[PDB]
RNA sequence: UACCCGCAGAAGAAGCACCGGCUAACUCCGUGCCAGCAGCCGCGGUAAUACGGAGGGUGCAAGCGUUAAUCGGAAUUACUGGGCGUAAAGCGCACGCAGGCGGUUUGUUAAGUCAGAUGUGAAAUCCCCGGGCUCAACCUGGGAACUGCAUCUGAUACUGGCAAGCUUGAGUCUCGUAGAGGGGGGUAGAAUUCCAGGUGUAGCGGUGAAAUGCGUAGAGAUCUGGAGGAAUACCGGUGGCGAAGGCGGCCCCCUGGACGAAGACUGACGCUCAGGUGCGAAAGCGUGGGGAGCAAACAGGAUUAGAUACCCUGGUAGUCCAC
RNA sequence: UUAGCUAGUAGGUGGGGUAACGGCUCACCUAGGCGACGAUCCCUAGCUGGUCUGAGAGGAUGACCAGCCACACUGGAACUGAGACACGGUCCAGACUCCUACGGGAGGCAGCAGUGGGGAAUAUUGCACAAUGGGCGCAAGCCUGAUGCAGCCAUGCCGCG
């Protein structure tokens, strides 16, 4: 009770019993949320009131009254969980990767099904390249060729060497950005190296294993860049939530496959097991790589694997 | 039980 | 062990009572006809007789209504682990009144009824409920 | 001063808490899981007797509610008057001191206990019958009570002590029977793996499917021979033995308890157990041996979103023995 | 979640000592004493007749009344006297405060009220020796903040309008 001002603000981060909202003008100031808030995330603007001090100029906290309309959202479903919204209000998603532990092309696949259904644009970056050597490297710059033609800029950066990190600013600024990732690879060193913020708390950073990667970073922190713009981190994900649609939604998750639609045989196709397909026949003549091919129908098998039981919203 | 028992030592008062 | 042998008495008097078992057998000695005599005299049992003189044996005739028990329930009240006494105004009654309790005094057993007329007090036995 | 006479006129003299149930009393409006309420149960997002207010009522009363504290309810530390197969609880088991308890018959002691009496248990308080202050509170007469303790005289059934016993408790002997009871020392034959030789050829191996691995230096398979290690098929079964954990090829040696038959014999020698004492699955630890198979950690390959686990190919510690 | 404690300690002789017995004290002699029926150590607490609760057994507690013990700023000591190791007696030390001419002295409200302070919270800086009890004296008489009273505090009980 006794509530302040009602005025617009920028959520920090999300605490469960509370959140942290900065204010017009760059002020941290943590609040409740009402009773009646269905879904708080990290960024978004709200209406907020900011209490009352009991002593003169100490105050405790405020309360989060409404929430506003969502420009985007992030919601991923998961096993006895259901539908969750992760992050909202945002324009462009950055899919930070590292060569440490492992670098896998599945976990690229399924945040591009996603970015198409968002019409968010997702970019490749890779971390940790430092270790290795430039008949590694060569290869490496050769398994991203192919997600250079599909249309994603792909920048090859390194925390430790601050290799190209200035093109990877320029592209990057008057936007938020999610760093997504799986755990370990490398998000709170890139974070270090382009914000230059406090180095008072820094990060938290243990992952430390014999072949895996470690999540120690929580969830998402709020920050700014010196241009502008908003940063948001992500947790250590490893979770494919496919619930959302049809398979005529997963034929639209990939760029290149929507110009080769409407060629095949048949009205309809399953492209794996149909006689003349002619997505089928782009991939044997080599204008896309079987490596791409091979993990789309693994994308289609894993909804014969996850749909088993049930789950609905 | 036993009331030889209680000799020793007696019903603990919380 | 046996080392309350009036308790064990009072154990095959309850049980043959309940399971309509017409006579029942028991060690004898000289407290165990001291009681069983009082019974005999009270209506509670019918007669009772004694077998050997090296291995005194106790013999007991039950009771019954219309093969009802009779004596419905009996309490040992003094043991070997703790011994009751009471005075010659704190005699206790059984059912208040109806039941009688066989107390030992100097002057022989008898009942507190008897013990009115007689003013003595001392172990109580059991009551006979 | 109490007390009493006289005067005037209802004139000078009633509030608080509650009202969903517990727990005495019901409707209306406002508010909209917000505000609030609340000892418990839990009430209130569009009809709330539970919030706020009004009407009316109830319970008390010159007081009424609230908070804090003690006992009762609470048999919820159970002497009266609780439980321990699964709700919390029977030590993993055994020996055994102190301690508690103890068959049966007689005599004795009168210790415990019981009977009677004396002394004492200050008064006040409480209880019984009274008296007094107009009444009550309060004050007070006497009695009872103070269930206590000490001493003396008694009774001897029970408990205790002494004395003499008795044999059914508990033990002892003989003749026997059954048993994977323990310890020690030999020994057997399959099977596993390794090694040697022979014949013999393209896969063996493994899984849901494959791969790692092995093999033309001839694997695998078969046969002959040898070495080492650990375990004992069938018998073998709510079968047996042991205080328990447990204990299984055969044979010898040492040794423990259990049970039955016929008598003889000691005469309660007994039961129980806080500390104390020993045994006590496997893992693990110290020292020195030993090494097949199996197998933490780990190696490698599949699986997968990742595989750390599952699955597979290997493999150290450990599993073996002594201390 | 305290198991060993104790050398004037346990006992004896002799001397000393107090009103009385006694390691109460001293020299000597003995090595015992205490203790799982709680010695010793630590913490807490005045106790009892009682009050309250409870059908009783029990349970919690010790204000007012009465009995006893301890204490009188802290610590120690002795005198006086029949009786004190002495609440308004003394001496010494420490602490605090006051007076002072700077060298010194004075003082003990846990007596009646009353102030400051603490705390949720507890009173008038009253009257009288009329009665009762006590002190002194042959008595008269004097003294008594004991006590008898009064005021404040709906603080409790009871009665009335
Ligand atoms: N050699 C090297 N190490 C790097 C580089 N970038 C990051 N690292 C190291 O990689 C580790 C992981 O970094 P970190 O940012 O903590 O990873 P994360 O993805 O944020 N982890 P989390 O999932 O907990 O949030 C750190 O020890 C960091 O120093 C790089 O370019 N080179
Ligand atoms: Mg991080
Ligand atoms: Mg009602
Ligand atoms: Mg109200
Ligand atoms: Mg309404
Ligand atoms: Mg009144
Ligand atoms: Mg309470
Ligand atoms: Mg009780
Ligand atoms: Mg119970
Ligand atoms: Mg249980
Ligand atoms: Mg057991
Ligand atoms: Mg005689
Ligand atoms: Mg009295
Ligand atoms: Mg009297
Ligand atoms: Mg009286
Ligand atoms: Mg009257
Ligand atoms: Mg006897
Ligand atoms: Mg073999
Ligand atoms: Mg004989
Ligand atoms: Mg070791
Ligand atoms: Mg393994
Ligand atoms: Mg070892
Ligand atoms: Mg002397
Ligand atoms: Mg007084
Ligand atoms: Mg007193
Ligand atoms: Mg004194
Ligand atoms: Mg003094
Ligand atoms: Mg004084
Ligand atoms: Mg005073
Ligand atoms: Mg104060
Ligand atoms: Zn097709």
């Amino acid at each position: 009770n006794l509530f302040g001002e009602p005025d617009e603000g920028i959520v920090i981060s999300r605490f469960g019993m509370h959140a942290d909202v900065e204010s017009a003008d760059g002020d941290v100031h943590r609040c409740n949320i009402r009773r009646t808030i269905r879904s708080l995330v990290t960024g978004d603007r709200v209406v907020w009131r900011p209490g009352k001090p009991a002593a003169e100029g100490v105050n405790v906290k405020g309360i989060v009254e409404a929430v506003h309309e969502r420009t985007s959202v992030l919601t991923r479903p998961d096993f006895y969980d259901g539908v969750k919204p992760i992050a909202a209000n945002i324009d462009q998603i950055v899919i930070v990767s590292a060569i440490l532990p492992e670098l896998s092309l599945n976990i690229i696949d399924r945040y591009l099904v996603a970015c198409e259904t968002l019409q968010i644009e997702p970019i490749i970056v890779l971390n940790k390249i430092d270790l290795l050597d430039d008949e590694g490297m060569a290869f490496v710059n050769e398994q991203m060729d192919i997600y250079r033609n599909i249309g994603y800029r792909v920048l090859m950066v390194s925390s430790h060497t601050q290799d190209g990190l200035k093109p990877l600013e320029e592209a990057l600024t008057g936007r938020i950005s999610i760093f997504a990732g799986q755990s370990g690879v490398g998000k709170s060193s890139l974070l270090n190296a382009l914000l230059g913020l406090q180095k008072e708390i820094l990060t938290n950073d243990i992952s430390d294993n014999s072949g895996l990667g470690q999540h120690t970073t929580t969830a998402a922190r709020l920050y700014h860049f010196p241009h502008g713009g908003d940063v948001i981190d992500s947790p250590g994900v490893r979770e494919f939530g496919l619930w959302h649609l049809e398979p005529e939604q997963i034929t639209q998750g990939f760029v290149e496959f929507h110009d080769y639609l409407g060629l095949c045989k048949y009205r309809d196709c399953k492209h794996d097991t149909d006689p003349g397909c002619a997505i089928r026949e782009a991939v044997e003549e080599g204008k896309i790589a079987e490596t791409r091919f091979e993990n789309y129908h693994r994308i289609l098998e894993s909804m014969a694997q996850v749909k088993t039981r049930k789950n609905f919203s | 039980a036993t009331v030889n028992q209680l000799v020793r030592k007696p019903r603990a008062r919380k | 062990s046996m080392q309350d042998p009036i308790a064990d008495m009072l154990t095959r008097i309850r049980n043959g009572q309940a399971a309509n078992k017409a006579a029942v057998t028991m060690p004898s000695s000289k407290l165990k006809v001291a009681i069983a005599n009082v019974l005999k005299e009270e209506g509670f049992i019918e007669d009772f007789k004694v077998e050997g003189d090296t291995k005194p044996e106790l013999e007991l005739t039950l009771k019954y209504f219309q093969g009802k028990a009779v004596v419905e329930s009996i309490q040992r009240v003094s043991r070997p682990g703790l011994r009751i006494y009471k005075r010659k105004d704190e005699l206790p009654k059984v059912m208040a009144g109806l039941g009688i309790a066989v107390v030992s005094t100097s002057k022989g057993v008898m009942t507190d009824r008897a013990a009115r007329q007689a003013g003595l007090g001392g172990e109580i036995i059991c009551y006979v409920a």
